Formats: C-alpha cells, structure tokens, sequence
C-alpha cells in the first residue's frame, strides 16, 4: 500500500537519527545527544537536593544519654523532694 | 526526665502529723492500764479504815455521818456543859 509503506519509512527514518542512528538528530536543531542522557540526567537531581538526598547521608545515630553515673546526687535529691511532698499528701 | 520514689519514704516520717504526737502520748499509758480494778485495796484497818469504808465512801455518800459526828459532840460536850453550868 503506497498510502502505507512511504510513511512507514518516513516515521521510521526521521527518528532513525534520533533514536536508532547516532546522527545526534535532524529534525530539530538543538542536539538531544547531550541534553537528556547528559543534562536532564541530573534534572531528577536538580528538582531534588542534589549530593544531599541522591548520596542518602547517612547520620550515626547519638548516643542516648542518661543519669550520667549520678548514684549519690541523685538519689538522695529524689529521696528528700520525696520526703518535702510526703507531708503534704 | 526520671521517675522519683515517692511512694516508700514513708520511713523518715510516720503518716499524718497532728496524731504523730498523740501517738506516743496514747501508746505508753495502755502498758501499766489496770484490766479490770486490779489492787482495788477495798480491805483495810488501821483503827479508822472500817470507818472510811463504810460511811465515808462514795457508794452511800450521805449526810449521815455528819448528823453522826454531831451526836457524838453533843455527848462529848455534856459532860464538860455539866462540869462549867
């Protein structure tokens, strides 16, 4: 079918260069070779928090404090607020 | 940010504070507390506890002995009415 093969090849030659030939491409001017696989590569990159978030920093987790080795102070200070609030029940 | 230990520091001061002093000042009389009228000491002698006992104790508590001490003075006095007038 001449209605049919010319434009087969002719939708399959104009993104030949584009997609299947490296011949960068014709149809429009601007290259494609290093815009998306290079400059848009980043794009998910440049949207997000680039060599933030793309890297998942990894923050140690601290070191959960506590009395501190308090055995004395501590206890004899809990013991006597105790003792202030008991003859108030 | 801890939990502080009310609930046993009941050692260093008993619970309450009005009745603490009463307290020691109910708990020491129940010791030397006569059961039931121990040592009553109803019986004695002593030339006027027979006296005592029956007139002058707190069961009859009357005016008799009074009208009693009366005669008697009046029959100690005769004599001494007679011997003046």
């Amino acid at each position: 079918q001449d209605l049919y093969l010319r434009e087969l090849k002719d939708t399959k030659l104009a993104p030949s260069t584009l997609q299947d030939a490296e011949g960068n491409v014709k149809p429009w001017n601007p290259p494609q070779k290093p815009n998306l696989p290079e400059l848009e590569l980043q794009g998910p990159e440049a949207l997000k928090a680039y060599t933030e978030q793309n890297v998942e920093t990894a923050h140690v987790a601290k070191e959960s404090e506590e009395g501190e080795s308090e055995p004395i102070e501590e206890d004899w200070l809990v013991l006597d607020d105790a003792e202030e609030t008991k003859e108030s029940h | 940010v801890s939990t502080l230990i009310p609930p046993k520091v009941v050692s260093s001061k008993n619970i309450g504070s009005a009745p603490n002093a009463k307290r020691i000042a109910n708990v020491v009389h129940f010791y030397k507390s006569l059961p039931q009228g121990p040592a009553p000491a109803i019986k004695a002698n002593t030339r006027l506890a027979r006296y005592k006992a029956k007139y002058f104790d707190g069961d009859n508590a009357s005016g008799k002995p009074l009208w009693h001490f009366a005669l008697g003075i009046i029959a100690f006095g005769y004599s001494m009415e007679y011997y003046f007038h």
